[PDB]
């Protein structure tokens, strides 16, 4: 025997609180049912991309502790397991969380670096738009990021918006094209009760004065100035991570997001875009505290609610609650 | 090959810098002490809500042209 | 036979000319619904031995105990003699060389399983009535009712629906209204042959008024009346047959038109004119292939396994790994979706 | 109370009660165009003698089709 | 040798007060510079459509007295006219407008104009009837042939468009939609009043899913009672000169319209319709008792805007057009 | 068979219903809402789409539709 | 010659070969701000008899008397020897042929010599951008223009680029805003049938690679250079050349290119990289034709009458009624617009 | 102060003067007949398809520093 040893089905597997993690265990089941990602290390693809040396990565051990616990959760010889491992990794290389979402931020980025397959990477000079077409700018800024980040979390995770900068001394415009992994959606100030999720996008790509978190040199007033940015989607990850931003005290806000068929044509830009419908795969979820997770299994599509070590059935009816916090969606 | 980089102050000011992208994160902690007096033991140096470790140069972080850094006091 | 395998990862040996028994076989071993039914013995006490309309239990203790061969786990392929037998015993139409209207087996066996398992043990007569001019939920619970006074299984549950019937009259121009179940839905493919269809089209082509032996009570006799079909509510497995064959009688003149269908994220919510209705989203669990050639042709089928969610071919005694994006093609005949979150 | 059914030949009229045999509408068959009662389908389903109309649930208006041989 | 009479650019004529009009004389300047309607009057066009027996017109006397001023302010021989004809036939045929205590004046002009001379001589009747679940496309055109059966007129041909009514009723639920004519469209402003919107914000509200009010009784053939149902509207056909009537009874929002390149393609839901862009050709002011009326109008001739005061006549720039004054705005499709 | 139902709404805002054809006169559905209400037709105005129905004319000349729902004014 | 017509309705004689002397005066003649400027007498006062680059004001003395023959209203055709005997004064260029398209380009710089009211002008050493901001350089150049040219031309025609040059060897780059009173547009090569004019500005704004002897002063030699063009100010009345002559000097080898323009509503809004400049829409008001033929070919052109609003057709003496409709063709060469409201 | 300025020749290379703003067009076909030997007669000058005329000055028509005219 042991503790946390069962015979379960693959997948269905809780994590152990081992101090206080943020919203580690939460995050973890999110990916963990992220299944091109699962089925990624599943498959021992990793071992050929792992980077130990990416002056940005954390020498592999960030891939090698998540492979290694997303083998045992999905084993299938487990009811939950300890994540010490894993846990021991992020807490070497990102201490800000002993002691909240920075932490998915955090993972994304030293998965990706620990799978960079840019393996030396050059200095790559950006540049802004002047007049040329969106779609030269768009595919010239995708090069670019290529040039410097090729990884299995860019091909899931990564997109693309448009930027648009005015000056307000200069009143000129600024166009670049500029790659993400997840989007923070605001919630309408102040506290509506209800809002629908589409809501939430469109207030994202509403222009908005930049705060001091965003310094901005002018190029042409040769001064700082507090531009106006201006957000445009212009292509979408195969997972689109959406980060709904409650904390800017705690916005109860009901945010109603589809289970199905998310269909985000409307806000594309870009006339080659496709249809890009999406299914929800994952949910964390914030207690007001405590942080736990839905999650549809990727074997028998069924969902399930993940509090921890605890592992039990859940129904697409109960999905939707003031408690959500990040979603996850899959292209279809 | 050099390059203009800025850094907003603890003040809310901004310091103009002369850089190479092939400089360390140490050499611009030294040269915002030239020019402000600050040890590097107490500088803390942010940009895309990333801090910028010691040891790395700025072309490790991939930063352009009129970048304008985070300073915090440690 | 004998092998140490994944349970309904199993072929079924072929038999002569059975129609397309072990391709429908395969499609309803994979409605989970109705797997689970069986596996988990509820039919034992739910079996019907007195139903005039049945086979005295028969037909469903021989699929019962089929399916409990092919989801085992014993057996990589089972040879169903014993269910065929039965099959021919209380429909020889399917039997041998001599084989007519093939279609007519799904509607044999989801008829015939629900008769050996109506839970009603005496039926009553029921005088159905048109709507009068009553409002629609009125009348279609009415009819719901009805059907299931008359009506109540475990196959009732899975698979049956209702539609909204409107009949005119070249004179009087009256108009009857009735709300009739369903087990499945015979899809016409649009004419004169289009090399290319959406499942939609085909959809949007069964709800559109058409024209016949009908008797008007107004005008007093028989008229060639226009008869359309609005779908009311929807069954959680809802079984979907293409009408492929205009000689449906010998499986001649095939219409090899390729209609296109989602493998996931079937929306029918723009068909359904009952506006309670709940979010009615389907995805694709199982398909019928009918491949043509001398004879009576050849019947394979995709399936997904409900314990994997992975896509498998079964080919009679064969079965082998199957991707989404073969699927669809010319040669899918009968397709069977399951609405979002029945199981 | 009887009620109206019809057996149209492949090429007519019968006053009926639900709890009539299939073959009271044979044995009305014979007496009917005098054919004798050696197969009546509804619904694309074949009607069994021995059986009533009610087992069936025929309605009234209802239009049977008779096939022989 | 009268009072008005000076030799003046033809259109370039003021219409003095006979009493105390609503906005008689603002809607006539609004009209007499819509250019296919001038122009269809100035021709001497109309004499063979007038229709003097139609039950829903005025014996051709609204068109007759109409066009016969219309010819008096395009003659160039006039700086302003006295409308006494014309007024006679809007008091004669118009009662309600007499009184001094207003926009449909311009409703009854339009409706008025097209009866007597609607080229349908004997309007035959028809059962309308609703989609049934046929595309909008079929519905729609269907809806159009019949407008036509009954209403064929110069005032169709360029004042008339189409929109697509959708109706939910509260108990049953059930969605019946119509396609319906219109020749003008009122546009609600935002309610609580708003200092700034423009245009769009007051399209988009228009558009908006809308619940029926007293005077809209609605009867539910499903649940054969009247019921408070839901009413949708939604643009589907344009026509050359769209009249827009901003609804201010009052709202003093200042609605900020564009003097050219209006541009309807977002509210279309015809996916074969073309671009759909207009000009501003007049806008009817209204400065708040009952209200004094004057109207901004483009020239036709030399594409010069002016101002009419009643009789007053003097030149404008487009700059002082868009203000709170704005009433009724008349665009011309490019 | 031309006869069809439309229908009045009363001041106290109850609605009437009437059997009418397309050919009968304003006066005779005046008359009919006489013999349902018991209100003089010289004091009866009705609007259907912000238009009194004037007398003289009948259903067809405004093309009133079946269960359509005219106004009564007094 | 002397009938009584319309003022504006005026035809001119031909006299020999003119180049588009005759086309050019009728799109000059309906340019509506600069003949009414004349038709008010208002040039009397501002002629420039000592100008070093005009022309002791005969240019601009027989221009305006052309004008106010055509604007009297007394001929329904006039004979433009006057003026046409002080081109060929000061441009014999134009009769042989040479280069027949910088007719317009004279007229406009003579007639703006000839009225400049800078009466001596000072020398300016002019001035690159050097890292200063676009508005700031921009207004210091059109002032710089302003001290030495200052007219009712500048005020009709005149507007203002921006000027990117970069060298291939240093990289450096050299930004300087330059006035211009007319755009040439290229056209898309090698031949379409058909272009959008939006099209043909967009090429217009597009970098070439550098006949125009340039100096790069740090990388010590003559370079061909890229050049890059963005319209920082719009005239009043913006002249549009097509650049249809690929052997400009002899006007051979013509592209015949349907050029799509619009008659009403350009607007040139999205081509403004000055962000303070406001809407600049504008409608068309002529157009000079060129049709091939023997030598030269022949040149005509459609005009819209100021105080009528309609379209007329101009050949020589020749004047007639032309719809909007027939304005667009391959004949179509030089294209007159006005920003919508500055009359 | 005098500049420097240049002159393509049809073989396309150039030459080099100096001129003052105050220089007239005589002086700068004199320069080039005082160093290439081409007299004033032979040349006509071009700059900016506009042509120079003598008796006029370089300031006249505002001729800049490294402006490069053709010589025809
Ligand atoms: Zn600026
Ligand atoms: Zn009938
Ligand atoms: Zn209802
Ligand atoms: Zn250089």
């Amino acid at each position: 025997s042991e503790p946390g040893r069962n015979n379960e089905q693959p997948g269905l597997c809780g994590l152990s609180n081992l101090g206080n993690t943020c919203f580690m265990n939460s995050a973890i089941q999110c990916l963990s049912n992220t299944p091109p990602l699962t089925e990624y290390f599943l498959n021992d693809k990793y071992q050929e991309e792992l980077n130990f040396d990416n002056p940005l990565g954390m020498r592999g051990e960030i891939a090698k502790s998540y492979a290694e616990l997303i083998k045992q959760m999905w084993s299938g010889k487990f009811s939950y397991v300890t994540p010490r491992a894993f846990k021991t990794q992020v807490g070497r290389f990102a201490p800000q969380f002993s002691g909240c979402q920075e932490l998915l931020a955090f993972l994304l980025d030293g998965l990706h670096e620990d799978l960079n397959r840019i393996r030396k990477k050059p200095y790559i000079q950006l540049k802004d738009a002047d007049g040329r077409p969106d779609k030269v700018v768009a595919e010239e800024a995708w090069e670019n990021h290529l040039k410097r980040n090729d990884s299995i979390i860019v091909d899931i995770f990564h997109g693309l918006f448009k930027s648009t900068l005015v000056c307000p001394e200069c009143a000129k415009i600024s166009v670049t094209f500029d790659p993400f992994c997840y989007l923070t959606l605001p919630l309408p100030m102040p506290k509506k009760p209800f809002v629908k999720l589409k809501d939430c996008i469109e207030l994202f790509t509403t222009k908005e004065k930049l705060g001091a978190e965003d310094p901005w040199y002018c190029p042409n007033c040769k001064e700082h100035q507090q531009a106006t940015k201006k957000l445009d989607l212009w292509s979408l990850p195969p997972v689109l991570v959406v980060h709904l931003k409650r904390f800017s005290d705690k916005l109860d806000t009901l945010v109603d997001f589809p289970i199905n068929d998310l269909d985000m044509s409307e806000f594309l830009i870009n006339p080659n875009a496709g249809p890009c419908r999406y299914n929800l795969i994952a949910v964390s979820n914030h207690y007001g505290g405590h942080y736990t997770a839905f999650a549809k299994n990727k074997d028998d599509g069924k969902w399930y609610y993940f509090d921890d070590s605890s592992v039990s059935t859940a129904s697409e009816d109960q999905i939707v609650s003031k408690a959500a916090y990040v979603l996850f969606y899959q292209r279809q | 090959a050099a390059m203009q980089i800025f850094v907003k102050t603890l003040a809310s000011k901004f310091i103009s810098l002369e850089v190479e992208p092939s400089d360390t994160i140490e050499n611009v902690k030294a040269k915002i002490q030239d020019k402000e007096g600050i040890p590097p033991d107490q500088q803390t140096l942010i940009f895309a809500r990333k801090q910028l470790e010691d040891g790395r140069t700025l072309s490790d972080y991939n930063i352009q042209k009129y970048s304008t850094l985070h300073l915090l006091l440690r």
